[PDB]
C-alpha cells in the first residue's frame, strides 16, 4: 500500500548537520584517549565482551575495544589501526591531531567557505609539514648501541615498562639485532614472524630475558628420552612418523592365512625403514609438526635420539631459523645440509607445573624467543605491547636513521615554520593554512595538561622561544612541566613515525571533510 | 591426560587474535518478517546459527561473546 | 555524559575518582573476606557448588576461585593469586591481604588530593628497600630433615588441624627426600597422589613405591606376588585392524576357521615373546611376573598370560611409565623387538587391594625408589580434597625450601622488620614519595595485624608490643598465636619460604601500582 | 529513607543467586539445627520397636523400611551439613554394615549439646578439643567393656544366636527363622581359609508363598528357562563358554566369495557339518549341560538337542563368573571341548517353577561350595526387599565377626557405661574442656532414650534405673523391651550383643562428622542452577 | 522478652522429653510464686 521510492528503512541525512556530526564524532574519539598521551599517562581498564580484561594506556588497544555506531568514529578507529600497523607508535598522537584539524576545519565550515578550499589548504600544509620535518631532522650512527638504547628508552618512557627501562631496551635491541637477516641481496627484519614473545605468569619481571634461540611449550615424547643435550644436531620434519592411508581407495583382499600377519609386519617394517632413514644422518633431536608413532619412538630411542612431536608450523620455522636447519618432509631425501648444527644446548626444564623445551645457546641465531615473566596475564600482555612498540621503533630507526626532537618540539617548530611561510600567501587559503599549522600545538598542550601544569603560560613561553632562530629542539618536559631543550633531555623519535602520524592525520581530516550526505539502513544486496 | 584439555588454553590464546579490522558484532533480527526474508535467501551451503535471548537472564552474554 | 556514553549509549563507564573508588572497594571486599584465613587459627570455610558439591577449604586461591564474584578488579587479583599459587605454591591469602592494604593506605593519602603517581613512586622505592632488607635478613642454612619438617609444619598446621598436619609433615618430607637427587631439580611429577575413601584422615601415609587405581582384569591371576619382575610396556596387546581396509574372503566354513585362527598370530607372537622371557627369567614359582601396559589387552591375551602365572595390568597412566621406570628400575618398552632381562624392573612385593567396585594395586619394597606415592585416606570426598590441597601446598613449600639456599622467619616477624627498616629509610626519599613509602610500610604491617586479630588478641596493642620489642632488642620477633607476646620465629621454628616473600613483594607492588594508575573503566563492546 | 542498600564490598560483589552465611548465629546454629532435624526424621526407626517408613523417591518408587542408610539414600537431602552427616552414615554403612542410625543419633545429640555449650559462652575450638579428648577416652574404655567373644564360627547354633541381635532390630516379630537361614548360608560359605566374601551370598526373591517359606539352596538359582528340550540332569557336568554358542567368525569383515556353482552347493552343508562336528566333540567329553554367555545359534541348538545337551544362556558376565565359581568350571573363550581341570561338576541341574516363575537350579547335595543362595518368598515385593536388607545386615555382621570376634552388650548398656565412665573421667580434669567432656558423655544417653521412646515407656525412669544399676556395678544391664513398664535386665543373659567393631567405627565416624560440622564457620552457597542427579 | 524466650527455650527440652506441658506449666507457676516471694524478701525501703 505505500508506493515508496527507497526502502522504508533507508534513512538520509544531508546538509550541515552531517559535517557537524562527523566533526563532533571525531572530537569525541579524540577525547576518549586525550588523557593517555605522554610520560604521565594513566591506565584504562577495558572489559572484553569475551570476558577478558584489557588494562593499557596504548591508543590502539583502547580504541580497538570500543564499539561505535557513528561511522566517522569507525573511520577514526581504522585510522588508529593503520597508524599502529604502519609504524607501531604514535597511535594516540594521530588521533589527537586528526581531532584538532577537524575542529579547526569546522571553524571555517561555520562561515561560507567550501570544504574543497580547506582540503587544498590542508594538502599544501601537509607538504610543507613533511618538508619542515625533513629539514630539522638529524642523522644517527646505528653502530652506536648507546644511541639506539636511548632512542628505545625515549620510545618506551611513556608506558608501564618504563620502570625497567634498561632491561626492556636491551631486550628489544638484542631481539631486533639478532632477527635482522639478509639473503639473495634482500634485506629484511620480519619481527612479526620471528622474535616471538612468550609470556609465562609468575616470577619477577627482572628475570625476563631474550633467549639466544627458541623456547616452546613441549615435552619429550618418551620419558627415557634425554632432557639435556650438549651440542645437539636437530632434524626438522613436517610429515608424521606414522603409517597413514593412501589418497586413493586401496581396499585389500585376504584369502591366505598369513597375509594379515604379513600386512602388519610390513607396516612395522615401513616404520622401521623411515626411522632408519632418519637415523642415517646421526642426529640428536627430531622435531615433527605431526604425530610420531610409538614404534617410531622406540626405533629412535634405540639410536639415542630425542623426539618431540606436534610442534606448530610457525614454531618449527622459528627453530629452523635459530639452529640453521631446513624442514624436510620425506626422510629418504634428508641430506647433511638439512641437519641443524649450531644449537649450543638443548634442555627440557620444568617451569611451575609445565615442561618447556629450550634451544637457547645457538651461535648466530636468526630467530629468538623473548621470555616474559610477571605478576599475571594482564601485566604480561601490557609488557608485550610495550615490547612490540620498542621493537617497531628499533626497526624503524634501523630502516631510517633519521630522528626529530620530541616532547612537542617538532610540533611547535613545524607550526612556526608554516606560520612564517603563510605570510606570503596573500589569498583566501591562508586562514585554513594557518589554522591547521597552529593545530599542531595540541601535542604540547596535551603534554602540559597531562603533566598538570598551567597550559596557557607554558605554551605561550614555548611559542615565544620557538620564534627565535636556533630553537627547533625546545620542547616541554612532560614530567615536570617546564621548558627544556630536548638535546639535553635527550627525547627523540624516529622521523618515520612523525611523518606517518602527520600524513595520516591530514588525510583523515581530508577524508572526513569531503562528506556531506549520509545514507543508511539499506540491505547489503549481495 | 588429554581429556583435561591442555590444548584448550592455547586454543583460546590464538583465538584471541581475531582479525585486523575490528571484530564486528552478531547480527540482530528486527521482526519475524525480517527473519523469514533473511532465512529463505542464500543457498544450501550457508550454515546459519540463530540464538533466542532476553536481557538480564544468565548465560546470554557469555555465549554471545562466544 | 561521558564521551564513551555519547558514542555508545548503552555503555558502562567509571571515570576519575569513581574508578579508584570502585577498585579500592573491590580490593577491600576481597581483603575483608580473606582476613579470616591467615594463620593456623583462621576459620574454615565451606563452599557449596551449583551441583551441591561440598568443599571445605582454607586456601586463598581455592576460596577465590569458588567464591561467587563477578568484579573486574577481583578478576585481576584472582589472576595474580593464581600465578602466585602456580609458581611458588603458597602465599595466596597474604597476596590479597597485602594488595588490599596497599590500596587502602594509598587511598588514605589520595583522598587529600594527592596524585596516585607520587604514591606509586613511593611504593617502588619502598619495594626496592624492602627487597634489599629481605636479602639481608634471610637465614642461609643447610636444609637437613629438621628444617624441612619445620617448614612442612608451618604450612600444614595452617592448612589442617594439629595431628593431621603432624602426619602430613612426615609424609611430605620423607617423599621429597626420597625423590630428591643431589644437585638436580626436584620433579614433583614423580610423587603420585592417590585418593582412597575407606579409612580415617590420619591413616594417610607414604608408600615407597607406586599405587595404581586399576587391578588385574582376569579372575584367575594371583592377587599377591611376593617377588616380582616388572615389565613396563607400551604395546597394544589387544586386537588391531589393518590400516588399509584389509577385509577377509573365504569360500568354506573350514577356510573361515583357518582365517579366524590365523588372524591373531601377530598378537600371539608378542604374547609368546613375553611368555618366553618370563619362563627364561624365572623357571621356578618363587618369583612372579608383573606386566604393566599403557595400552589395552584383549581377553585372549589375558587368558594366555594368566595360564603362565603372569599378572598383567592394562590401560595404565602415561606418567606411570616414568614412575615405574624410576621406582622399580626397569626400562619402558614401546615394542618387543629385542627384550632382555636387563629391561625388567624389580619389586619386592606386588598385591592388589579391593575397595567396593574399585581395585587398587600396590607395588612396594623397591630397592631405592626414585618415585614414591602418597595415599590420601579419609571418610569423605571433601576431606580428601582438603588433604590433597594441604599436601600440594606442603610439597611446594618443601621444594621451595630445598631449592632456595635460605629460609625466612615467619609469624610476621619479617614484615615488622621490613616496616621498621622502611620507616628508618623514609627520610632518604626525596619529595612527597615519603608518603608512599609510609603507606607501603603500613601495608606490609598487615600480616601481624591479621594474625593477632584471628588469634583473638587486640590488634593495635599486640602490634605495638611486637614493634617495641623488635626495636629495643633488634631481633626478629613475631606474633605468638597462643599468648600474644613477642616470640622469636627462628628459635621456635616458624619458617617462611624466601621465594614466597620475594614473589609476594614483587607481584603485590606491581599490581597495586597498575591499579592505582587506572583513571577509567570501560565496557563498550556492545552495539 | 525507605530502602536499605547492600553494604559496600563483598555484599555487593556477591552474585545474583548466591548466598553467604557467616558468623555463629547465621552458620553454626543453622547447621546444628539442620542436623538436629535430620536426626529427628530418622530417630523413630531406631531399635527393635522402630517403625517402617514409606519413602517415595523422585521416580515414584516406593521403599518401606526402618534401615537408616536406606532412608537417607532415598531422601532428597539438600542442606550441606545434613549432607555431611548423611555421607558419614553412608561411610559407616560401607565400613561395617550396621550402626547407621547410631551414627545419626550420636551426631545429632553431639551437635545439639555443642550448640548448648556455645550458648553458655564456650568457644568452638574448646568444644572441639573436649569432644576429641572424650572420643579418645571412649575408644580407650571400649575394649574393657567386651563381655564375650564369638569363640566359634563353623557352628550353626552359635552363629545363629550371635546373628539374632543384628537382624532383630529389623523384623522384630520373626528373627529366629531369619537367623537360622542366614547362619546356614554363612556357614556354607567361609571355608577353612579365614577369608569370608559377602558377595558369595546370593538372594533370590520369588513372590507368592510368604516369607516363612524361604529356604537356603547350596548353589545358584537363575530366573530363566532352558534353550533346548532337556530340562533336568541328575549328574550334571556343566561346561561353561564365555563365547556365543555359535561358529566363531572373523573380526574385520567376512565375505563368502563364491566363484563356482559347486562351492555354492557345498557351502551350507560344510558349515552344518562343521557345527555338528564341534557339538559332537563337545558332547564326547561327557558334558551334558552347556552354559553360554552369548547368543545361541539355531544349528547349534538343534545339534545340542540331538545329543541331549542342556543349554542355559546367561546374560550377565557377573552371573557367568558366579556360576563358574559355584560349579567349579572355567569360562572358555572358544567352543573347544573342555579338559578335565575346566570340567564343571554339579550334583543336579533342573528346570523348576516356583510360584509362577520358571527358574534353573544348580543344586549341590553336599554341604559345601563357593556360593550359596537364599530363596526369599513373600506376598509383596517391598516385604521381600526389606527381608533382603535384613539379610544383608546379618551377613555384614557375620563378616565383622570374622574380622573381629569381640562383642559388647547391647540394649543401651554400652552407651550408659560409656557415659558414666566418661563423666567420671571428665569430673577429674580441670579447665574449660570439662564441660565439653561431660556433654560428650551425656550425648550417649540418646541411644537408651531412643530405645525407651520407641518401646513406649518413660525414658527418664529407664535412664535413672540404668544409672542406678551401673553404679551398683552391673555393666551388662540394659532396658527390657518385653515389658510395658520401665524395666531393665542383664543383656549377657538375654544374648543381646552387638559387635565391638561396629561400636568403635560408629563412634569414631559420628565424632568426626560432628567435629567437622563444628569446624565450619562461613558458608558461601552458589546458585542452585541445575544438577539433576 | 529475653526472659520469656529463655523460659520457652528451657521448656522445649522437657517437651521433647515426653513431658506433658501441663506439668511444666504447674512448675512454672510455682516458680513464679516463689520468685515473687523472694523478690519481696530481698527488697529494701526508700524514703521519697
Ligand atoms: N620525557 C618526556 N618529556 C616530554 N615529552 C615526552 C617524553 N617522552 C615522550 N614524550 C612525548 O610523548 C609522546 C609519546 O606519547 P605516547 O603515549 O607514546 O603516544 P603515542 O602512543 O601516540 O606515541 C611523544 O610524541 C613524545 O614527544
Ligand atoms: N605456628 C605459627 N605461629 C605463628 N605464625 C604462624 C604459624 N604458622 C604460620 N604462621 C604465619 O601465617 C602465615 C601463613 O598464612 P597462610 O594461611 O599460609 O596464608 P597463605 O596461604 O596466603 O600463605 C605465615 O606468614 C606465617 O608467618
Ligand atoms: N531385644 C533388645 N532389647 C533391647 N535393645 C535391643 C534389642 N535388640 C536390639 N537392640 C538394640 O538396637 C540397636 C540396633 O538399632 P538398629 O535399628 O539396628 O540401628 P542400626 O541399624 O543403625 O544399628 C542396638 O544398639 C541394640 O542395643
Ligand atoms: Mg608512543
Ligand atoms: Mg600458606
Ligand atoms: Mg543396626
Amino acid at each position: 500500500r505505500p508506493v515508496l521510492v527507497l526502502s522504508q528503512n533507508t534513512k538520509r541525512e544531508s546538509g550541515r548537520k552531517v559535517q557537524s556530526g562527523n566533526i563532533n564524532a571525531a572530537k569525541t574519539i579524540a577525547d576518549i584517549i586525550r588523557t593517555c598521551l605522554g610520560p604521565k599517562s594513566m591506565m584504562k581498564m577495558l572489559l572484553d565482551p569475551m570476558g577478558g580484561i584489557v588494562m593499557t594506556n596504548d591508543g590502539n588497544a583502547i580504541l580497538r575495544e570500543i564499539q561505535v555506531q557513528h561511522p566517522a568514529a569507525k573511520s577514526m578507529i581504522e585510522i588508529s589501526r593503520t597508524q599502529d600497523e604502519e609504524v607501531g607508535d604514535g597511535t594516540t598522537s594521530v588521533i589527537i591531531l586528526a581531532g584538532e584539524m577537524l575542529s579547526v576545519a569546522e571553524h571555517f565550515l561555520e562561515q561560507q567557505m567550501h570544504p574543497t578550499v580547506v582540503i587544498s589548504a590542508y594538502r599544501k600544509a601537509l607538504d610543507d609539514m613533511i618538508s619542515t620535518l625533513k629539514k630539522i631532522s638529524i642523522p644517527v650512527d646505528i653502530s652506536d648501541s648507546d644511541m639506539m638504547l636511548n632512542i628505545i628508552n625515549s620510545s618506551i618512557t611513556t608506558k608501564a615498562i618504563s620502570r625497567w627501562s634498561s632491561l626492556a631496551c636491551n631486550i628489544a635491541l638484542d631481539a631486533v639485532k639478532m632477527v635482522q637477516f639478509e639473503e639473495n641481496g634482500r634485506k629484511e627484519i620480519d619481527i612479526k614472524k620471528y622474535a616471538r614473545v612468550e609470556k609465562i605468569p609468575g616470577g619477577i619481571i627482572e628475570d625476563s630475558c631474550v633467549l639466544r634461540g627458541v623456547m616452546i611449550n613441549k615435552d619429550v615424547t618418551h620419558p627415557r628420552m634425554r632432557r639435556y643435550i650438549k651440542n645437539p644436531r636437530i632434524v626438522l620434519l613436517d610429515s608424521s612418523l606414522e603409517y597413514k592411508k593412501g589418497e586413493s581407495q586401496t581396499d585389500i583382499e585376504i584369502t591366505r592365512e598369513e597375509d594379515f600377519t604379513r600386512i602388519l609386519q610390513m607396516e612395522e617394517e615401513y616404520i622401521q625403514q623411515l626411522c632408519e632413514d632418519i637415523i642415517q644422518l646421526k642426529p640428536d633431536v627430531v622435531i615433527t609438526e605431526k604425530g610420531i608413532s610409538d614404534l617410531a619412538q622406540h626405533y629412535l630411542m634405540r639410536a639415542n635420539i630425542t623426539a618431540i612431536r606436534r610442534v606448530r608450523k610457525t614454531d618449527n620455522n622459528r627453530i629452523a631459523r635459530a639452529c640453521g636447519a631446513r624442514i624436510v618432509s620425506r626422510p629418504e631425501e634428508l641430506r647433511e645440509d638439512d641437519v641443524g648444527t649450531g644449537a649450543g644446548l638443548l634442555e627440557i626444564k620444568k617451569i611451575g607445573d609445565e615442561y618447556f623445551t629450550f634451544i637457547t645457546d645457538c651461535k648466530d641465531p636468526k630467530a629468538c624467543t623473548i621470555l616474559l615473566r610477571g605478576a599475571s596475564k594482564e601485566i604480561l600482555s601490557e609488557v608485550e605491547r610495550n615490547l612490540q612498540d620498542a621493537m617497531q621503533v628499533c626497526r624503524n630507526v634501523l630502516l631510517d636513521p633519521q630522528l626529530v626532537p620530541g616532547g612537542g618540539a617538532s610540533e611547535m617548530a613545524v607550526a612556526h615554520a608554516l606560520t612564517e611561510k603563510s605570510k606570503a600567501m596573500t589569498g583566501v587559503e591562508q586562514w585554513p593554512y594557518r589554522a591547521v599549522a597552529q593545530a599542531l600545538e595540541v601535542i604540547p598542550r596535551t603534554l602540559i595538561q597531562n603533566c598538570g601544569a598551567s597550559t596557557i603560560r607554558l605554551l605561550t613561553s614555548l611559542r615565544a622561544k620557538h620564534t627565535q632562530e636556533n630553537c627547533e629542539t625546545w620542547g616541554v618536559n612532560g614530567e615536570t612541566g617546564t621548558l627544556v631543550d630536548m638535546k639535553e633531555l635527550g627525547i627523540w623519535e624516529p622521523l618515520a613515525v612523525k611523518l606517518q602520524t602527520y600524513k595520516t592525520a591530514v588525510e583523515t581530516a581530508v577524508l572526513l571533510l569531503r562528506i556531506d550526505d549520509i545514507v543508511s539502513g539499506h540491505k547489503k544486496k549481495g | 591426560f588429554l581429556q583435561q584439555y591442555r590444548k584448550q588454553r592455547m586454543e583460546e590464546m590464538r583465538q584471541q587474535l581475531h582479525k585486523g579490522p575490528q571484530f564486528k558484532q552478531v547480527f540482530e533480527i528486527s521482526s519475524g518478517e525480517g527473519f523469514l526474508d533473511m532465512i529463505d535467501k542464500e543457498q544450501k551451503s550457508i550454515v546459519i546459527m540463530v540464538h533466542i535471548y532476553e536481557d538480564g537472564i544468565p548465560g546470554t552474554e557469555a555465549m554471545n561473546g562466544c | 555524559m561521558a564521551a564513551v556514553k555519547t558514542l555508545n549509549p548503552k555503555a558502562e563507564v567509571a571515570r576519575a575518582q569513581a574508578a579508584l573508588a570502585v577498585n579500592i572497594s573491590a580490593a577491600r571486599g576481597l581483603q575483608d573476606v580473606l582476613r579470616t584465613n591467615l594463620g593456623p587459627k583462621g576459620t574454615m570455610k565451606m563452599l557449596v557448588s551449583g551441583a551441591g558439591d561440598i568443599k571445605l577449604t582454607k586456601d586463598g586461591n581455592v576460596l577465590l576461585h569458588e567464591m561467587q564474584i563477578q568484579h573486574p578488579t577481583a578478576s585481576l587479583i584472582a589472576k595474580v593469586a593464581t600465578a602466585q599459587d602456580d609458581i611458588t605454591g603458597d602465599g595466596t591469602t597474604s597476596n590479597v591481604l597485602i594488595i588490599g592494604e596497599l590500596l587502602k593506605q594509598a587511598d588514605l593519602y589520595i583522598s587529600e588530593g594527592l596524585h596516585p603517581r607520587i604514591i606509586t613512586e613511593g611504593f617502588e622505592a619502598a619495594k626496592e628497600k624492602a627487597l634489599q632488607f629481605l636479602e639481608e635478613v634471610k637465614v642461609s642454612r643447610e636444609m637437613d630433615r629438621e628444617t624441612l619438617i619445620d617448614v612442612a609444619r608451618t604450612s600444614l598446621r595452617t592448612k589442617v588441624h594439629a595431628e593431621l598436619a603432624d602426619v602430613l609433615t612426615e609424609a611430605v618430607v620423607d617423599s621429597i627426600l626420597a625423590i630428591k637427587k643431589q644437585d638436580e631439580p626436584i620433579d614433583l611429577f614423580m610423587i603420585e597422589i592417590m585418593e582412597m575413601k575407606h579409612k580415617s584422615e590420619t591413616d594417610t601415609s607414604l608408600i615407597r613405591g607406586l599405587v595404581l587405581d586399576h587391578g588385574a582384569r582376569h579372575p584367575d591371576m594371583k592377587k599377591r606376588v611376593e617377588d616380582a619382575y616388572i615389565l613396563t610396556c607400551n604395546v597394544s596387546l589387544e586386537y588391531e585392524k589393518t590400516e588399509v581396509n584389509s577385509g577377509f574372503f573365504y569360500k568354506s566354513a573350514e577356510e573361515r576357521e583357518k582365517l579366524v585362527k590365523a588372524e591373531r598370530k601377530f598378537i600371539e607372537d608378542r604374547v609368546k615373546k613375553i611368555i618366553e622371557l618370563k619362563r627364561k627369567v624365572c623357571g621356578d614359582s618363587d618369583k612372579g611376573f608383573v606386566v604393566i601396559n599403557q595400552k589395552g589387552i584383549d581377553p585372549f591375551s589375558l587368558d594366555a598370560l594368566s595360564k603362565e602365572g603372569i599378572v598383567a595390568l592394562r590401560r595404565a597412566k602415561r606418567r606411570n611409565m616414568e614412575r615405574l621406570t624410576l621406582a622399580c628400575g626397569g626400562v619402558a618398552l614401546n615394542s618387543f623387538d629385542d627384550l632382555s632381562p636387563d629391561c625388567l624392573g624389580h619389586a619386592g612385593l606386588v598385591y592388589e587391594y579391593t575397595l567396593g567396585e574399585e581395585k587398587f594395586t600396590f607395588i612396594e619394597k623397591c630397592n631405592n625408589p626414585r618415585s614414591v606415592t602418597l595415599l590420601i585416606k579419609g571418610p569423605n570426598k571433601h576431606t580428601l580434597t582438603q588433604i590433597k590441597d594441604a599436601v600440594r601446598d606442603g610439597l611446594r613449600a618443601v621444594k621451595n625450601a630445598i631449592d632456595d639456599g635460605c629460609v625466612v622467619p615467619g609469624a610476621g616477624a619479617v614484615e615488622v622488620a621490613m616496616a621498621e627498616a622502611l620507616i628508618k629509610h623514609k627520610p632518604s626519599v626525596k619529595g612527597r614519595a615519603q608518603l608512599g613509602v609510609q603507606a607501603f610500610a603500613d601495608a606490609l604491617l598487615i600480616i601481624p595485624k591479621v594474625l593477632a586479630q584471628n588469634s583473638g588478641f587486640d590488634l593495635q596493642e599486640t602490634l605495638v608490643k611486637i614493634q617495641a620489642e623488635h626495636s629495643e632488642s633488634g631481633q626478629l620477633v613475631g606474633v605468638d598465636l597462643n599468648t600474644g607476646e613477642p616470640m622469636v620465629a627462628a628459635e621456635v621454628g616458624v619458617w617462611d619460604n624466601y621465594c614466597v616473600k620475594k614473589q609476594l613483594l614483587h607481584s603485590c607492588t606491581v599490581i597495586a601500582t597498575n591499579i592505582l594508575l587506572v583513571d577509567e573503566i570501560m565496557r563498550a563492546g556492545m552495539s | 529513607a525507605l530502602h536499605v542498600p547492600k553494604a559496600p564490598g563483598f555484599a555487593q560483589m556477591l552474585k545474583e543467586g548466591a548466598k553467604h552465611f557467616s558468623g555463629l548465629e547465621e552458620a553454626v546454629y543453622r547447621n546444628i539445627q539442620a542436623c538436629k532435624e535430620l536426626a529427628q526424621t530418622t530417630r523413630t526407626a531406631y531399635g527393635p520397636n522402630g517403625m517402617n517408613k514409606m519413602v517415595i523417591n523422585h521416580l515414584e518408587k516406593l521403599f518401606v523400611t526402618n534401615d537408616a542408610a536406606t532412608i537417607l539414600r532415598e531422601l532428597e537431602v539438600q542442606h550441606p551439613a545434613a549432607k555431611m552427616i548423611v555421607m558419614a552414615s553412608h561411610m559407616q554403612e560401607q565400613e561395617v554394615g550396621d550402626g547407621t542410625n547410631f551414627v545419626l543419633v550420636f551426631a545429632g545429640a553431639l551437635l545439639e549439646l555443642a550448640e548448648e555449650l556455645l550458648r553458655i559462652g564456650l568457644s568452638v575450638s574448646e568444644v572441639i578439643e573436649g569432644y576429641e579428648i572424650a572420643c579418645r577416652k571412649a575408644h580407650e574404655i571400649l575394649p574393657n567393656l567386651v563381655c564375650c567373644s564369638a569363640k566359634n564360627l563353623r557352628d550353626i547354633d552359635e552363629v545363629s544366636s550371635l546373628l539374632r541381635t543384628s537382624i532383630m532390630s529389623k523384623q522384630y516379630g520373626n528373627e529366629v527363622f531369619l537367623a537360622k537361614l542366614i547362619a546356614q548360608a554363612c556357614v556354607s560359605i567361609f571355608p577353612d581359609s579365614g577369608h569370608f566374601n559377602v558377595d558369595n551370598i546370593r538372594v533370590c526373591k520369588i513372590l507368592g508363598s510368604g516369607i516363612s517359606s524361604s529356604s537356603v539352596l547350596h548353589g545358584m538359582v537363575f530366573k530363566k528357562e532352558t534353550e533346548g528340550d532337556v530340562t533336568s540332569v541328575k549328574d550334571a557336568k556343566i561346561a561353561v563358554y564365555s563365547c556365543p554358542f555359535d561358529g566363531m567368525i572373523t573380526e574385520t569383515k567376512g565375505t563368502v566369495l563364491i566363484k563356482t556353482a559347486e562351492e555354492l552347493m557345498n557351502f551350507s552343508k560344510g558349515e552344518e557339518n562343521l557345527m555338528d562336528a564341534q557339538v559332537k566333540a563337545i558332547a564326547d567329553t561327557g558334558a551334558n549341560v552347556v552354559v553360554t554367555g552369548g547368543k545361541v545359534a539355531d544349528m547349534a541348538l538343534h545339534y545340542a538337542n540331538k545329543y541331549n545337551i542342556m543349554l542355559v544362556r546367561l546374560n550377565s558376565k557377573w552371573d557367568l563368573r558366579r556360576l563358574c565359581k559355584t560349579v567349579g568350571a572355567t569360562a572358555l573363550p572358544r567352543l573347544t571341548p573342555p579338559v578335565l581341570e575346566e570340567m564343571g561338576h554339579c550334583d543336579s541341574v533342573y528346570l523348576s517353577e516356583v510360584g509362577d516363575t520358571q527358574v534353573v537350579v544348580f543344586k549341590h547335595e553336599k554341604e559345601d561350595g563357593a556360593i550359596s543362595t537364599i530363596v526369599l518368598r513373600g506376598s509383596t515385593d517391598n516385604l521381600m526387599d526389606d527381608i533382603e536388607r535384613a539379610v544383608d545386615d546379618g551377613v555384614n555382621t557375620f563378616k565383622v565377626l570374622t574380622r573381629d570376634k569381640r562383642l559388647v552388650p547391647g540394649g543401651g548398656a554400652t552407651e550408659i557405661e560409656l557415659a558414666k565412665q566418661i563423666t567420671s573421667y571428665g569430673e577429674t580434669c580441670p579447665g574449660l574442656e570439662q564441660y565439653a567432656i561431660k556433654k560428650f558423655a551425656e550425648a550417649f544417653e540418646a541411644i537408651p532414650r531412643a530405645l525407651a521412646e520407641n518401646s513406649g515407656v518413660k525414658a527418664n525412669e529407664v535412664i535413672s534405673k540404668l544409672y542406678a544399676v551401673h553404679q551398683e556395678g552391673n555393666k551388662n544391664v540394659g532396658l527390657d523391651i518385653e515389658a510395658e513398664v520401665p524395666a531393665v535386665k542383664d543383656m549377657l543373659e538375654a544374648g543381646i550383643l552387638d559387635t565391638y567393631l561396629g561400636k568403635y567405627w560408629a563412634i569414631k565416624l559420628a565424632t568426626n562428622a560432628a567435629v567437622t560440622v563444628l569446624r565450619v564457620d562461613q558458608i558461601i552457597m552458589a546458585k542452585p542452577a541445575g544438577g539433576p542427579k
